């Protein structure tokens, strides 16, 4: 059929749907193939777009083509991502550095697809290994609330947290 | 250069070029 007559900006907007579809179908295939050996990631189990849409079908097609091939690289990317130690805090920097290096010598369709595959692996790795940082955020919520709503003051007046060692001791 | 970000980028380039050779001609 006819190719679209596209602005740069429209392609960028469409990339959101292509990537979310890709991620959904790739994760689903991997769960089906590997069972309990596939890392859980509930961020990936919703498909927030029309599956029959053009971009839905593009993302699915890329996942289907990569199904068996991608699994051959699991071992080496597990090792490289473990060495990289990505976190929610530093993921934008590393993503940008890696993508820049990927395309430094030019663009072709395979490198575009590899960028989506790397996005998938990065999102999975950070979630799977508990590098999402959310517990750290909740910790900051607790501390900030206690400082500014006089809870820390109340505890200080009663001898500090050490006073809580008496709880559970008759 | 053994920085993981560089090793990852180089492997993505290699894999992408292999994909390109197969499916885009
Ligand atoms: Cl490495």
């Amino acid at each position: 059929g006819p190719l679209g007559s596209m602005s740069e900006e429209q392609v960028a907007q469409d990339t959101e749907e292509v990537f979310r579809s890709y991620v959904f179908y790739r994760h689903q295939q991997e769960q089906e193939a590997e069972g309990v050996a596939a890392p859980a990631d509930p961020e990936m189990v919703t498909l927030p777009l029309q599956p029959s849409s053009t971009m839905g079908q593009v993302g699915r097609q890329l996942a289907i083509i990569g199904d068996d091939i991608n699994r051959r690289y699991d071992s080496e990317f597990q090792t490289m991502l473990q060495h990289l130690q990505p976190t929610a805090e530093n993921a934008y920097e590393y993503f940008t550095k890696i993508a820049t290096s990927l395309f430094e010598s030019g663009i072709n369709w395979g490198r575009v697809v590899a960028l989506l595959g790397f996005g998938y692996r990065l999102a999975l790795h950070v979630y799977q290994h508990g590098l999402t940082g959310f517990l750290g955020q909740v910790t900051r919520f607790v501390v900030d609330f206690m400082l500014h709503h006089s809870i820390a003051r109340w505890i200080a007046q009663r001898g500090g947290w050490v006073a809580a060692l008496n709880l559970g001791n008759g | 250069d053994m920085r993981p970000e560089i090793r990852i980028a180089q492997e993505l380039r290699r894999i992408g070029d292999e994909f390109n050779a197969t499916y885009a001609r």
